[PDB]
């Protein structure tokens, strides 16, 4: 019961699953989605490249941190591999 | 429901259903003793149903849920208890009203089967639980929030 | 299965239809003119909420599925100060 | 009711009995474990118990429980209502 | 096997029934005698199971070693009630 | 595997004390004296009734060997 925040670019897509669970289907999750070919797809958790047969429970991350609030978020990126690009969220306006 | 609509209101600022859920309400020492006990669960049952201002707030701030989870007698009557609680819920009611001392019902409930019964009927929701954060650091919102937002943080 | 939601700072956010349904504006949207029938994107736009909120009500779409009424232990919402006021504009017109 | 497709795979006639009125008891722990097939309806049953009729404990009784077996592995013939 | 004990649940009952029964006779009669007390016991619980003389002497004991009741200290076959 | 199972229910009140262990009746009902419920530092709910006359006898809660004390 693993919470994920999946960025690429400006595209955002919220993830919830078990942690006993390879990263392929999470590659194809987003890949029905998106409608876009499969094999392009290069996770990049941490700025990290992991396998695509091992679980994302051990790909670093808990449930125990990874709680709907605060997300354990990823980076998606797309075969042009090539490098997770993603866009930070807006700060909002602070207070006078 | 004419007197509902004309709606009187009590010296100490209670509405008629606020008057209905408390537990120090005056009886007269004749017969109404034996018959007219407070809380009671179908007085306040029909004065909801009749169309009561379930959102009436008094002089002191509470609602009708902040009266009755302040009940000495949790579990001596509970089913009254179950039945009143499980009625102003589905009617209104906001369930984290927040009177004007800074205080929701559930920090009033006074007693854990009250509060569990209130968690059981609270609601994940909007921006109550998304403005409890926003009273209590004090945010400017004189106008800087919706006309119908003011009375919505005014209430959390 | 999953809706798209675009907010006003270029950000795209997908996140289960069932999940973003728990608002009633989502479901006003999504359900009659302009329904974009797909059944598989039925994506929205949002000119008016910023990036973070919409990342923050998606934070809470989860949220709100998880903990509709089990484990009572209910674990609270760290609402940022700088993210107040801000949220306080977003969930009436979504309808939470 | 519920918003998604909620389809259980099991039909129901379930009697909730009330408080201690009832002369049956369970005085041994005996936890017979839920079975997987209907654990789905279970989860469902006691959500929906516990949001309309709040502060209910449904203690589930399972040595007075009744209900039917499918016996699929031998090859499915007839059917079989043998306690649970 | 198990009908037994049920026999037993109503006598473990019954014996609950008789000592609120003398709680609610003491209330108002203050004192009592005990041999009028057999009788006033078994007046109102008549219309429930009969109790025997020899379940409500043990009840009397057992209201006795809770003090609820006590014997008077005029006359040991009276009891006062506390 | 299954298409018309059921079972038997029995609910309680959610009430996380169950019985008033002096009079051995329910925590809802009246006391036997006359209500009125106490609760003590070890956490057991009794009545009042039940207790106000337990004092009397002992200041020792009757579960646990532990001083009975108000709340
Ligand atoms: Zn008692
Ligand atoms: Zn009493
Ligand atoms: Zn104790």
């Amino acid at each position: 019961d693993v919470f994920l925040m999946i960025r690429r670019h400006k595209t955002t897509i919220f993830t919830d699953a078990k942690e006993s669970s390879t990263v392929f289907e999470l590659k194809r999750i987003v890949e029905g989605i998106l409608k876009r070919p499969p094999d392009e797809q290069r996770l990049y958790k941490d700025d990290q490249l992991l396998d695509d047969g091992k679980t994302l429970g051990e790909c670093g991350f808990t449930s125990q941190t990874a709680r709907p609030q605060a997300p354990a978020t990823v980076g998606l990126a797309f075969r042009a591999f090539e490098a997770l690009c993603i866009e930070p969220f807006s700060s909002p306006p602070e207070l006078p | 429901y004419n007197l509902i609509h004309l709606d009187p209101r009590t010296r100490e600022g209670f509405t008629l259903l606020h008057l209905a859920v408390n537990s120090n309400t005056p009886v007269d020492d004749f017969h109404t003793n034996d018959v007219c006990s407070f809380p009671n669960a179908l007085v306040t049952k029909l004065l909801l149903d009749c169309g009561a201002e379930v959102n009436a707030v008094d002089n002191e701030g509470n609602s009708a849920l902040h009266i009755i989870v302040q009940y000495n007698r949790p579990i001596s009557d509970f089913l009254t208890l179950h039945s009143i609680i499980i009625s102003l819920v589905e009617a209104g009611a906001h369930t984290d009203m927040t009177n004007k001392q800074n205080k929701t019902p559930l920090d009033k409930s006074t007693t854990g089967v009250s509060e569990i019964l209130l968690k059981t009927q609270m609601k994940m929701s909007l921006k109550c639980l998304a403005a409890r954060a926003v009273r209590a650091n004090d945010i400017n919102y004189q106008d800087q929030i919706p006309r119908t937002l003011e009375e919505f943080v005014g209430f959390h | 299965m999953y809706v798209k939601l675009i907010s006003s700072d270029g950000h795209e956010f997908i996140v289960k239809r069932e999940h973003a349904l728990t608002s009633g504006t989502i479901k006003a949207m999504l359900s009659g003119p302009g329904q974009f029938a797909e059944n598989e994107t039925n994506e929205v736009n949002f000119r008016e909420i910023p990036s973070h909120v919409l990342s923050k009500v998606c934070m809470y779409f989860t949220y709100k599925v998880r903990y509709t009424n089990s484990s009572t232990e209910i674990p609270e919402f760290p609402i940022a100060p700088e993210i107040a006021l801000e949220l306080l504009m977003a969930a009436n017109f979504l309808d939470c | 009711n519920q918003d998604t497709v909620i389809d259980l795979g099991i039909s129901f006639q379930i009697y909730v009995l009330q408080a201690g009125a009832w002369p049956l008891t369970q005085a041994p722990s005996s936890t017979f474990a839920i079975p997987q097939e209907l654990e789905k309806s279970v989860q469902m049953f006691e959500l929906f118990y516990s949001q309309h009729f709040s502060g209910r404990k449904l203690t589930w009784l399972h040595y007075l429980c009744t209900g039917e077996v499918k016996m699929n592995y031998l090859g499915k013939p007839y059917v079989a209502m043998v306690t649970t | 096997q198990e009908m037994e004990q049920t026999r037993s649940a109503v006598d473990e009952d019954r014996k609950m029934y008789l000592q609120a029964a003398i709680v609610r006779i003491m209330k108002a009669r203050k004192v009592l005698r005990h041999n009028a007390l057999i009788q006033e016991v078994i007046s109102q619980s008549r219309a429930r199971f009969n109790p025997s003389i020899s379940m409500i002497k043990k009840c009397i004991e057992v209201l006795i070693d809770k003090q609820y009741i006590e014997r008077s200290q005029a006359s040991a076959d009276e009891y006062s009630y506390v | 595997e299954v298409k018309k199972w059921n079972a038997v229910a029995l609910w309680a009140w959610d009430i996380v004390v169950d019985n008033c262990a002096i009079c051995r009746n329910h925590i809802m009902d009246l006391c036997i004296e006359c209500c009125t419920v106490a609760w003590g530092v070890c956490n057991h709910a009794f009545h009042f009734h039940c207790i106000s006359r337990w004092l009397k006898t002992r200041q020792v809660c009757p579960l646990d060997n532990r001083e009975w004390e108000f709340q």
